[PDB]
């Protein structure tokens, strides 16, 4: 097994990457929306048993204080990418510059990780696509999709997984370049409501924003130059609040 | 030890003593300090006995292998460079070798390389090497001449090792003589200093520092 | 350098002087010796300044990864084990000497750690060249069940002892207060008892005082 | 500070005859001023009419003899029991020694046997592999006492024919095994008298076409 | 067995010296003889270095 | 899997199939020279890699087959040429260099996870201090041989038949101009043409399209 | 058996290399045109949605250093790997010699990396073709391509990706041996216009030319609106 | 110890290097050439540890020639000197450092200028109008500080070296057995037999 | 020790919307002065780095940092800032903790975004001197400390900063056998950089 398991077929296509995408297309819908003053990323929390506690799992993950991610496809592949992504942000960036990487470069590192699984001997590609929302001082807010191939594209808004065709369509109609974060959150909810079969509340929806710095989440005072984290995940309560007055 | 090689009109003379020592102990007076690598190539040994015997014998192996591989005798330059490259790999380990690599090919002509365990490799017309080198030099240099007859050259080489054997505590035994030409080396015998010294003192009227 | 640690009824206080010295020279007269391992875990260092800073960053980074991985608040004992194991592995050659203080879900903690990898625990501690002067104050004025304001005063008095009596120490007092149930409170230059007096004159030169051979614009 | 080397004293003696060789050693083994053993053999039959002694640091000596005997075993395996000739044994022992050039066996090696013309052979080695074939050689503790004596008695050095005004050397002559043993015995009784590290016993190995034989003689035990 | 008149048959080398007392002839896929010849020569010369 | 039942090596025989698909290459020995000729848009060709490469000042290599495979051999040969100068204090003979290159090829047919070179080569030039032109050919198998004139690649069977009846060992082309012409002729049988002339003691010169066009037109 | 990447077919063909080339022929088209005083790189974007963030990306053209750029066709993630080794190679050369790397030397090294994957190791080749645009003081302006075979050639004009034969024909038609960098731009846009299966949001564009202020060489990665304004002035508006 | 001198004049660089090779109380040779040509317009002279000097210089030469062949282009003096410097900087912190100091004379055919580089074994590099390694700089630097002009012909450079060598034969304690002088210019490298 | 074989000094100072950095020109080998033109100050974009110590390491670090910053600019698509470069220098130095470069680097520059003047110093293994009035380094660092603490005052105009850092360098150098032999001074503002060569004693 010291040979690639992803290889080219006569049509020039790479089967294992395509089949990886198929797995992604089969996953629960998730989406991202970029506003002028923030970005939102969202997904549904299908609990595969009512005896399961879905709060103990997290589909939306903080990567850096200013960068978060969500996914469609194979959950465990995602979990593992999250661990790798957090580490590479420290090992190839923060330990050298004393700064967290800007979004596009962190997206780029995760892309490398995924590209590698499509070429190295003895391994299948990752079966996930990630949406990654971040902010950095010189580029502002951004939003990227990474695919099992390691390809990444920047979006103003997009959806992935099962209900993505209708969701991308809904988003095409409602999106304009003057949404404020609150609009983007509202639109994300309306969008997720189509994809959602079954229950739809603050407990089956996961939602996070990259927005303003939160000094109250820093954990300490005294360094005034120290920026709060821009990433915040919305509580169950906060999500229901918006849902009632939808 | 005293060893010398020089180029002159009739080719190369090679001359060595045969004493080996440990501290002030004369361990032997019969040591062979020239190696016959092939019929056109000689090596001389000064410094560590083992270091010299071992590595020059090994050099002989590398030379033969070259011949099997390239279907030609190796050049003097390349043979001396094999030895030089090898010792340099060991630089600092504590090897102790002062050697001369001497011979003929048509390309180079009669050729002498000095090679030591420092990595020093030198082409030259005259070298004396060993604890007695300065004594050899003083005699050899004084009477050296490019147009020495072959006989006069053989004698001057012999007389120079003899001078070193007499004065250097660590040289002695006998003199081994070689002549090298375009047809390769030819051996000119082993000359015990025990009888050589007196013979030369008489014939020559030299060594007046000594009671006869 | 003078660093101390002082536990109180509801947390721990850490403090340091602000002088760093190239030999008998002061390089930085207002340096920062109070480092953050994590939001509520802070450490002060003496010994080799690069080692103290580097090892701080290494563990801080790892503590952060650990915390993200385990979805738990970092624990002071974790910083302790990671640091001592790292320092021990290096057999003393990383000359870091640290007082590490903090609060976490299990309570409030105070530890010291030496270059070879040994660690101590107590209610009050000192390290660095000025630690004997500071410890003399601690040994004279510590009592169980300090309030926050009393532990600040005591730690601040201890740093002062080193500032005044230890040539290795000087300038200002910095404190960090880590109280249970609250954000860590970092007080930079809590005390500044060593301001330079006004000089007798300005040494501004008349323009053109300095001889120039040639001049040119550089393009960035 | 660990010193990996020791000195176990002892002295050895090889003389070549026309159709025989002899390798002798004393049987005493020492440490500083103590006697470890009055009888610990150090001259060994290694097969193929090859006898060997590695004298000095006895731990290195034993190791070297062991490695060599093994070398013979494999020579035989590789070459259908072909006799290892003595010159071939010598070159091989050179390599064993020089293999450890940077951490040498602290010993003086002598081997004796017959050459391919059936003539007695002695070879002498320095601790790192330098060797020559010789007619006689003493090694070890009392070598500096015994060697000049052999120079004089085995090779007639400094003897002239009387009435010739010191112009005619006493001509070289092959000694018989009888005359050689006499010299060996006298060398050792002499060494025993003047060297504190020599005594107890004298073991002589005698090699001929018919094989290796052994004689033993007591030496003074003080 | 020159495969063409343009081949300089002098460079067809299917017999080689291993040592002064040993030579050899090869037949087959002859490029494979490279290693064998090399190894043989080294075996012969190494045996002489070690055993005289 | 490796050998067919009649004893061929599969991958090696397949390597020969690669050479056949390659562009035609030919070399011919004159009395005091050796010419190399190769065949070939909208491409820049002053910067594009040529089909003939200097190995050292006096030796060249050309090839037919998998183009990209040939760079590894060219590079390996150039390095060895310097190693040889460095250690023997003399440049390679053409024959030596050919052994080296062919030996590399043979090796790639006997290592695991490694494909044989899909190139055959022409190696030509003059030994140091010698004016007998030298010409060798190597194959993916690692076989090599000396030739008065030789061709490799597509339609080499055609070109070879041409040289067998137009090259006379008794009278090799007596001038560089004849030698070039015969080379150009040999190519026009199956042919944009490259020509490189090698004369003794490092006279290596590639003919421009111009001087080549002066040749081809006259022939026609 | 054509799954295995470093073994010959019975026709002496290398299948994985050939299939990698098939994949590339389905990628977004990239053109490169060399003028007397500059070079032009153009890439038509494979992916199109209206929600794609067209500005702030450039994902088919890449600066390798101050003097050399590439245009990509194939797996963009494959490309990034090799782009990164190249930038490193160029920096090592600068560090060793204190000179900028000659374009061909950077090209040969990447071509060698590609070649390696075809001869040993059992890993699939990279699914990318590159058009290299660069300047050095030895050869002036240069254009090269490389493909998964590990081959590379120099060009006066060239294309890779989809519809390559259609593009090559047009370029063979309207290429003057000594044009001007502003015309080569026009030609490039026309040729991408005649093969598009064409707006600014679907284009990436770059140039390398003498700064005219002065004597120096400049790499411009055109912004989206710049692409607009150059799309109208050449009558594709 | 070894004399190694360099003077860069208007149209050329000139290298002068002592002929003696001395071990203990023996001058072994009086005709030793302490240079290797790295390329047709680049020359390197060398001083330092026995063995290291030739081993280093030839290694560089081999590498430079390799580049010449691979690129069919001659690297600039500036590029070569930087490769030499880097090799020495790697050396000094390697398991066994070359103890070699070098001078590099080259004619930049593109810039049409002579350049002279002094690089020691640590990897310290500097370009200079004149340079020296060893104890010789203790006499030559001040002498040339007095006598050297920037406008000088090759012949004047030669006179300048006659002055230096005359002084070193006067004041240096060791008999360095004269020098070999080599001129590097637009036409390449040549040795001045009549020195 | 290695840090005093070649000799030389660097000093940097902040002023009002400006920074300045200066160095001598000497390269010697112990008592022998060798080069009269060995500058010790480099720049990567708008960030300046001065380096004292062992000349070979001075040169090595420069090349290492040009390499690192070039890659940074390519990947980040913007030039490195003085704050970020400072951390980069630190960690690069610390990476060689147990076999260090024998150097005393100094960073000066103006952040392109805040417009804020920035300086820093380092010990040979990367410890950062965060100080923001002045930083000194080299074989005359004592002298420099003395000169700076004396002559310096905050918020000097560039024209005045030029006189101050000049006199600090010149007078420190003349009390040091291993420093001097010429000097260069950079006055750095947002839109302009001026380099000047000072006239000084040549003994
Ligand atoms: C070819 C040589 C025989 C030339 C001759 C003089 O140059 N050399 C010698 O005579 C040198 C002495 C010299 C290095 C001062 N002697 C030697 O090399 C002798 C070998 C003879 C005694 C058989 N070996 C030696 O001195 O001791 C080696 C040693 C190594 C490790 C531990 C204990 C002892
Ligand atoms: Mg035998
Ligand atoms: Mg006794
Ligand atoms: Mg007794
Ligand atoms: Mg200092
Ligand atoms: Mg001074
Ligand atoms: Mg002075």
């Amino acid at each position: 097994y010291s040979f690639s398991l992803t290889t080219f077929s006569p049509s020039g296509k790479l089967g294992q990457i395509d089949y990886a995408l198929t797995a992604v297309k089969q996953g629960v819908t998730s989406l991202g929306i970029k506003a002028t003053n923030g970005v939102v990323i969202a997904t549904e929390k299908k609990s595969s048993s009512p005896l399961a506690m879905s709060e103990t799992l997290s589909k939306v993950s903080l990567l850096t204080p200013d960068i978060g991610a969500v996914y469609s496809g194979m959950g465990p592949d995602y979990r593992v990418l999250v661990d790798k992504s957090r580490k590479v942000a420290h090992t190839s960036y923060k330990r050298i510059y004393g700064e967290y990487p800007p979004t596009k470069l962190l997206v780029s590192e995760v892309a490398k990780i995924m590209q590698e699984a499509t070429q190295s001997g003895g391994v299948r590609p990752f079966g996930v696509s990630l949406l990654i929302a971040g902010h950095d001082e010189f580029n502002g807010f951004s939003l990227y999709q990474v695919d099992p191939s390691g390809s990444y594209f920047p979006w103003k808004a997009t959806a992935i997984g099962k209900g993505s065709v209708a969701a991308k369509t809904f988003l095409e109609k409602r999106w304009n370049d003057e949404l404020e974060l609150e609009d983007a959150i509202h639109i994300a909810l309306l969008t997720l409501k189509e994809s959602v079969e079954g229950e739809f509340n603050g407990d089956t929806i996961e939602l996070a924003i990259i927005g303003d710095e939160n000094p109250d989440l820093l954990g300490y005072t005294g360094i005034p130059t120290d920026k709060g984290p821009r990433f915040r995940k919305l509580t169950s309560q906060e999500i229901n609040d918006r849902l009632e007055a939808l | 030890t005293t060893t010398l090689a020089f180029r002159f009109q009739g080719g190369i003379i090679v001359a060595v003593d045969s004493r080996a020592t440990a501290g002030n102990w004369v361990a032997s007076q019969t040591v062979k300090k020239v190696i016959e690598i092939n019929p056109f190539l000689l090596g001389t040994m000064a410094g560590g006995a083992a270091d010299c015997q071992f590595w020059e014998t090994w050099l002989g192996s590398q030379c033969r292998l070259h011949e099997l591989r390239e279907k030609e005798r190796i050049s003097v330059a390349a043979a001396s460079k094999i030895l030089s490259n090898l010792v340099y790999q060991y630089k600092g380990a504590g090897l102790s070798m002062g050697t001369m690599i001497c011979g003929y090919t048509r390309k180079e002509g009669p050729t002498i390389y000095y090679v030591d365990s420092d990595g020093t490799r030198l082409k030259g017309d005259i070298f004396c090497v060993g604890s007695g080198q300065t004594f050899a030099y003083g005699v050899l240099d004084s009477n050296y001449k490019w147009d020495l007859s072959v006989e006069d050259a053989l004698y001057l080489g012999k007389r120079s090792i003899l001078a070193a054997a007499h004065r250097d505590a660590y040289s002695g035994g006998s003199v081994n003589l070689y002549h090298v030409t375009e047809d390769g080396w030819i051996y000119h015998g082993n000359h015990d200093v025990g009888e050589l010294f007196w013979k030369v003192k008489e014939e020559e009227g030299s060594f007046n520092n000594v009671i006869g | 350098t003078t660093i101390v640690g002082v536990k109180f009824n509801n947390g721990v206080v850490i403090a340091a002087d602000t002088r760093s010295t190239q030999g008998p020279i002061v390089a930085d007269k207002n340096c920062a010796k109070l480092h953050r391992i994590s939001p509520k875990i802070w450490c002060a260092g003496a010994g080799t300044a690069a080692d103290t800073e580097a090892v701080t960053q290494l563990i801080g980074s790892n503590i952060e990864l650990h915390s993200l991985y385990t979805s738990r608040e970092p624990r002071v004992v974790s910083a302790l084990q990671m640091l001592k194991q790292h320092l021990f592995k290096y057999q003393g050659h990383i000359g870091a000497y640290l007082i590490v203080a903090g609060v976490d879900p299990t309570g409030s903690h105070l530890f010291s750690i030496h270059a070879h990898g040994s660690t101590d625990v107590g209610y009050y501690l000192s390290l660095g060249s000025g630690s004997l002067a500071a410890m003399a104050v601690l040994e004279s004025h510590w009592k169980q069940d300090l309030t926050k304001e009393e532990a600040i005063k005591l730690a601040s008095d201890a740093i002062q002892a080193g500032i005044w009596n230890d040539l290795g120490s000087g300038s200002n007092v910095d404190v960090c207060v880590m109280e249970i149930g609250k954000d860590a409170e970092y007080l930079r230059n809590y005390l500044t008892p060593n301001v330079r007096e006004e000089k007798q004159k300005s040494y501004k030169f008349p323009r053109g005082t300095t001889a120039v051979l040639k001049e040119s614009i550089v393009n960035i | 500070q660990f010193n990996p080397y020791g000195d176990n004293g002892g002295t050895i003696l090889g003389i070549a005859g026309e159709d025989f060789a002899v390798l002798a050693g004393d049987t005493r083994n020492i440490t500083d001023y103590s006697i470890n053993s009055r009888y610990e053999p150090k001259v060994f039959d290694c097969g193929d009419n090859i006898v060997m002694s590695a004298n000095g640091f006895a731990a290195d000596g034993d190791a070297l003899v062991k490695r060599f005997k093994n070398s013979v075993k494999w020579y035989h395996f590789d070459h259908n029991d072909k006799k290892l000739s003595i010159n071939s044994a010598a070159r091989n022992i050179q390599h064993l020694l020089y293999g450890k050039r940077f951490f040498p066996y602290y010993v003086h090696t002598i081997i004796a046997g017959l050459d391919e013309d059936g003539k007695g052979a002695v070879y002498s080695f320095d601790p790192v592999g330098s060797y020559e074939r010789e007619q006689c050689r003493a090694g070890g503790a009392a070598a500096s006492l015994i060697m000049p004596f052999l120079d004089n008695q085995v090779n007639f050095k400094n003897q002239y024919e009387p009435g010739t005004n010191g112009k005619v050397k006493k001509p070289l002559k092959y000694l018989s095994v009888e005359e050689v043993i006499k010299l060996v015995r006298d060398s050792f009784t002499s060494a025993t008298e003047r060297h504190i590290q020599v005594g107890d016993g004298l073991e002589i190995l005698i090699v001929t076409k018919d094989g290796v034989r052994k004689e033993f003689y007591e030496l003074k035990r003080d | 067995r020159a495969t063409s008149p343009l081949l300089e048959s002098d460079s067809i080398e299917k017999i080689v010296e291993i040592d002064r007392h040993i030579g050899c002839a090869m037949s087959g896929l002859t490029a494979d003889a490279r290693s064998m010849i090399e190894h043989a020569r080294t075996a012969a010369v190494t045996h002489n270095l070690y055993y005289d | 899997s490796i050998f067919s039942p009649d004893g061929h090596i599969f991958q090696v025989e397949y390597a020969l199939e690669a050479v056949k698909r390659g562009t035609c290459a030919v070399g011919v020995k004159g009395k005091n020279c050796v010419v190399l000729g190769c065949e070939r848009k909208l491409q820049d060709t002053r910067i594009t890699p040529s089909k003939v490469s200097k190995i050292d000042s006096h030796v060249v290599l050309s090839f037919s087959g998998l183009n990209a495979d040939s760079r590894i051999l060219i590079e390996k040969a150039r390095v060895e040429a310097q190693s040889h100068r460095l250690t023997l204090e003399d440049p390679v003979t053409v024959e030596y260099l050919t052994r080296y290159v062919a030996g590399v090829q043979q090796r790639y047919t006997q290592s695991g996870g490694v494909r044989p070179f899909g190139v055959s080569t022409l190696i030509a030039g003059f030994d140091p201090r010698d004016d007998e032109p030298k010409l060798y050919q190597t194959e993916p198998s690692g076989i090599y041989s000396s030739w008065s004139a030789q061709t490799i690649g597509r339609n080499s069977k055609t070109v070879r038949e041409f040289l067998e009846k137009n090259y006379d060992r008794k009278e090799p082309p007596a001038t560089v101009e004849e030698c070039v012409k015969l080379t150009v002729r040999s190519l026009l049988e199956v042919v944009n043409i490259e020509i490189t002339v090698v004369k003794p003691d490092s006279d290596i010169v590639a003919l421009s399209s111009e001087e080549i066009n002066q040749y081809v037109t006259q022939i026609e | 058996y054509d799954s295995r990447t470093t073994i010959f077919s019975p026709e002496g063909r290398l299948y994985q290399v050939e299939y990698a080339l098939e994949s590339i022929s389905h990628a977004g088209t990239a053109i490169g045109i060399m003028a007397s005083d500059g070079i032009v790189l153009a890439a038509e974007r494979k992916v199109t949605s209206t929600l794609l963030e067209q500005d702030t990306s450039t994902e088919k053209l890449y600066k390798l250093n101050d003097k050399i750029a590439v245009a990509v066709a194939g797996l963009t993630a494959d490309a990034e790997i090799l782009i990164n080794t190249a930038r490193i190679h160029a920096q090592n050369y600068l560090k060793t010699y204190n000179e900028d790397i000659p374009v061909e030397i950077l090209v040969r090294r990447l071509s060698d990396i590609k070649q390696g994957y075809t001869q040993h190791g059992g890993l699939r080749p990279f699914g990318v073709s590159f058009i290299y645009a660069g300047y050095d003081d030895r050869y002036g302006y240069q254009l090269y391509t490389s493909n998964p075979s590990g081959n590379y050639t120099g060009w006066k004009a060239i294309s890779v990706g989809a519809n390559t034969s259609a593009a090559q024909t047009l370029l063979q038609m309207d290429y003057k041996d000594d044009m001007k960098v502003d015309d080569a731009i026009e030609l490039a846009l026309k040729t991408l216009s005649k093969t598009t299966d064409l707006t600014y949001d679907r284009l990436e564009f770059a140039t390398i030319r003498k700064g005219a202020n002065d004597g120096e060489v400049y790499q411009k990665i055109f912004k989206p609106q710049e692409i607009k304004d150059i799309l109208v002035k050449t009558g594709i508006t | 110890m070894d004399i190694i001198l360099g003077i860069r004049v208007q149209d050329s660089v000139i290298l002068a290097s002592s002929k003696a090779v001395t071990r203990g109380i023996s001058v072994l040779k009086d005709s030793d050439d302490k240079t290797r040509q790295l390329s047709p317009h680049t020359l390197m002279s060398f001083a330092g540890e026995a063995g290291d000097t030739v081993q280093f210089a030839e290694y560089i030469q081999a590498n430079i020639q390799l580049y010449s062949i691979r690129e069919d282009y001659e690297l600039s003096p500036q590029a070569v000197s930087s490769f030499v410097r880097q090799e020495l900087a790697k050396s000094i912190r390697s398991r066994r450092p070359y103890q070699v100091n070098v001078l590099i004379g080259g004619y930049d055919k593109k810039k049409n200028k002579p350049e002279l580089y002094q690089i020691d074994y640590l990897g310290t590099k500097v370009e200079l109008p004149y340079g020296a390694h060893g104890y010789s700089g203790f006499y030559t630097f001040s002498l040339l500080d007095h006598h050297y002009r920037p406008d000088m012909t090759t012949e004047e450079g030669l006179d300048l070296l006659k002055l230096c060598v005359q002084e070193l034969e006067k004041r240096m304690p060791m008999d360095f057995k004269g020098v070999i002088v080599k001129i590097v210019d637009k036409d390449g490298i040549r040795q001045v037999d009549d020195f | 020790d290695p840090s005093s074989i070649n000799g030389g000094i660097v000093v940097a100072m902040t002023g009002k919307d400006c920074v300045a950095i200066a160095c001598d020109l000497r390269l010697g080998s112990q008592s022998l002065g060798v080069s009269n033109k060995f500058e010790k100050i480099f720049h990567y974009g708008h960030v300046f780095l001065g380096i004292t110590g062992l000349a070979t390491d001075v040169t090595t670090l420069n090349e290492m940092f040009r390499y690192k910053t070039n890659l940074y600019k390519l990947k980040e698509e913007r030039a490195i800032e003085p704050e970020t470069f400072t951390q980069l220098v630190s960690s690069s130095l610390y990476e060689r903790r147990f076999g260090p470069y024998f150097v005393g680097p100094v960073v000066a520059g103006i952040n392109s975004k805040s417009g804020k003047p920035f300086i820093a110093g380092f010990d040979l293994i990367g410890c950062i001197d965060e100080a923001k009035d002045f930083i000194v380094s080299g074989t005359a660092s004592d002298q420099l400390f003395g000169m700076c603490e004396s002559l310096y005052e905050p918020n000097l105009e560039p024209e005045d900063l030029f006189e101050t850092i000049s006199q600090a360098l010149l007078n420190a150098a003349d009390r040091d056998a291993l420093s001097g032999w010429g000097a260069v001074v950079y006055i750095i503002k947002k839109d302009e950089v001026v380099k000047r060569y000072l006239k000084m004693r040549q003994d």
